[PDB]
């Protein structure tokens, strides 16, 4: 959807392999950011309970992927996470509701 | 085409 | 003097924003304030967006912040990354 | 561990600031966490404004982020742009 | 300040 | 598309998918279209791009239209994979 | 293109 | 003559195949072994994409398996899956 | 399984019963059935004198019926039938590791 | 042994 | 279950 | 315990 987000943060602690989600670029005609397209139930971020579908990942320990494309986005994302080879500050938005 | 991941 | 909170939305592109916006300085404490919104230009692609808000302080344009700056410099990014879909983000009182 | 936050930002007026600040870190995850409000002095230019509170998470200051950083690094980066008006951006929990 | 109209 | 061997292995799971998206094909089989970083099949690392489907958990796939294949394969999702992959 |  | 053998697929363009085929049987264990290519005629589709090969074992034909049947029934099962321009073939190679 | 596996078929000879003369064992995710494998080739048995049969391998199929989507139990059941012949010779498909 | 052509 | 055939 | 006063 095109409408208008609110930025979030929490942390989400890990070692219980990752997250536990999966991400998808989006774009449109002429893009707009990675979004929480699923997250795996058992999950780290499952457990923790506070990310949720359709949350733009805006920044990874400190790591913005704004300004990037997806592509490089994605990349930052993966090596950010990178951690192990316990804990992710993570900034989302979020549709207001 | 797609743009996926996991992590 | 207000709280705000920030708010990031997609505005498509008068192949502009179509928007007036104007520094803000604070007189007594010799300050610069930021890049607030005046006037969203009816017709505009702001205005047809419908999002963007008067009194809005634009806050990065497509992951270029504007904050670090001061109301001259900043003004001058907002128009260089208008130049070169915005990716706003805003900060929106909540007082 | 627990709490979800949001980002606001305010501008704070000085005698042209009176806080104390604390890193906070977790034990078991051996992790920094980032810069608190510990306490806002009575008096002082942040009680005046009275925008500030205790718990929030200073993310930056003047335009210049705390965030990638550690907390003996943000903490300086803090001192460091104190050098009229000061522009907090500060995360504060909903949740 | 300055007032810019981006049109 | 070339001559192709048969190769069996094991994928193990833990909750998420395979990981993969594949494609149809005068009607001819599915094929490993993209392998997700991160998914249960790119840990592995043993299945590739433009391997065919050929069985999964000794259900055969083949004789089957590709609408019925793709079927087959939903239905049946440690998974036992039978794939054909090009050497020619 | 599809999951699984 | 079936020695060891390896399984694999190709599809063939497209008369027929242009190949003749011929059961195997085992004299003494009473046993038929499959079909077999026994000859493949020089121009035909089979010759002209040059992977079949003299003395592979038919095993599938566009996902029909031979495999389980005896020769009479698997040279049917193969003559019916040739009447309904492409053919999937599995067949199965000696490495030994 | 164990690691990446191709097919391979030979014809087996059988007298006068025997059975191959080997020992086979199902296999299972110490953390789901996984097939039945070759465990060991008693010498003088019809697998030892033909010689093709290896340890650690899958059997696959006995004379064109598949054993794979079979549970370990069904699995060698079908095997042990399909070993009469009221002479003989059983085609194995099994599944051999190449990595 | 019935040879067929296909 | 390990068994001779 | 890093603690940073402004007084």
């Amino acid at each position: 959807p095109d409408g208008t987000r609110e930025f979030l943060t929490f942390e989400v602690p890990l070692n219980d392999a990752g997250l536990g989600v999966s991400v998808k670029g989006n774009r449109s005609k002429e893009d707009l950011g990675i979004f929480v397209k699923s997250i795996i139930n058992g999950g780290a971020a499952s457990k923790d309970g506070r990310l949720r579908v359709n949350d733009q990942l805006i920044a990874v320990n400190g790591e913005s992927l704004l300004g990037k494309a997806n592509q490089e986005a994605m990349e930052t994302l993966r090596r950010s996470m990178s951690t192990e080879g316990g804990m992710i500050q993570l900034i989302v938005a979020r549709r207001i509701s | 085409n797609m743009e996926e991941s996991f992590v």
